């Protein structure tokens, strides 16, 4: 049973069983059916790949930290193996975004969501890349986040959680990847202040969603300043 | 104590 | 290479990459040199984590399938097939490299206990014509290990205690023999209790942890 | 919640 609805049901079962590689492979199959994803389906795709790449990123940081603290060939070789696997997962997500998810039609929410995801997966590639390849990947991540920022400022209110989450991640990109802390701090401050001005005009459910991301923006500002 | 990116 | 494979297994353990850790330990076993006590523990921890994740996923799926839909059944079968492949890999290593006539009683009981454990994991998901064969293979391995441990190890040895703990779980959940499960846990606890005051500092934590687990199972079952 | 060796 591998019709589109069966693949989504299997992704939900894999999520309950904490089998994120299975969940990501089921969501990849569902995306390749060619139909748009609902908000619930987008979240399933995002959670699945975030867990997969999150485990590889965590392993890479443990290895990189051992490799640096020691300053044998084993740590380097094993770190390269984890890197190659992480790169394969990012290339798969970037491939899905290019061939199926990123399009001209659809609401601003879906367009910003996928463009933000494109910036995020290029940012994960940038974390492990070196030399000229790293420079090109950094410029590719910036272009995707910038295109998403332009849409969100024109078509979404400043309290929209997708708009807030994009600014949070683009601010992290500026700070850690692009080495532009001034741009990182000013983007997080501006995003926080513009949302703060409109928070009183939201319902309890929306207020809860916006303030949760606003706390993360504040937490990063407290850490960096 | 560690920077935040979106939980999704 | 062997020293590199063991070092990579230790790096994989720190990074919580248990499938990589198991594959590195499998490569080290295939070099032919006996495993030290530290190396045996690395092999055991690696496969226990891998199969532990599959067993947990299988229980979630089985529970949904019974609470309730061809999708749950198909996905449960996929997880089962993967779990079976991991058990077959461990049973293959035990048969071709680790289980031998030579070596101290400690190493022989350790591997025979591991053989009983991986057949017990196969028995947890078996429902057809092979079920009886799989259960008798788990039983035979634990029984052979029990015979060696009673003749050659002191009753407070943590490997002997851990084997009795697992064989007692086998009797209770797999063989449906709760009386045999309770009497084995009670006998193991009592025989260790009599020698507890002479136990050496090196086995304090391990022996007392398993004695607590034997006590916890008795409190749960009686 | 029965226990087997860790
Ligand atoms: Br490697
Ligand atoms: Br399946
Ligand atoms: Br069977
Ligand atoms: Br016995």
């Amino acid at each position: 049973h591998m019709e589109r609805a069966s693949l989504i049901q299997k992704a939900k079962l894999a999520e309950q069983a904490e089998r994120y590689e299975d969940m990501a492979a089921f969501m990849k199959g569902a995306v390749e059916k060619g139909e748009e994803l609902s908000c619930e389906e987008r979240n399933l795709l995002s959670v699945a790949y975030k867990n997969v790449v999150g485990g590889q990123r965590a392993a890479w940081r443990v290895l990189s930290s051992i490799e640096q603290k020691s300053n044998g060939p084993e740590v380097r070789e094993y770190r390269e193996k984890v890197e190659t696997e992480l790169q394969g997962v990012c290339d798969t997500v970037l491939g899905l975004l290019d061939s199926h998810l990123i399009k001209e039609a659809g609401d601003a929410e879906s367009r910003v969501f996928y463009l933000k995801m494109k910036g995020d997966y290029y940012r994960y590639l940038a974390e492990v890349a070196t030399g000229d390849d790293k420079k090109r990947i950094i410029d590719s991540a910036r272009s995707a986040y910038q295109e998403a920022m332009d849409i969100s400022k024109k078509e979404m209110p400043p309290t929209n959680p997708i708009r807030l989450g994009l600014a949070l991640n683009f601010s992290v990109f500026h700070y850690e990847i692009a080495n532009s802390p001034e741009e990182a701090i000013s983007l997080a401050k501006t995003t926080f202040d513009e949302a703060m001005a409109d928070l009183h005009t939201l319902s309890e459910d929306s207020y809860k969603d916006s303030t949760l991301i606003m706390q993360l923006l504040r937490d990063n500002l407290t850490l960096w300043t | 104590s560690s920077r935040n990116s979106t939980p999704g």
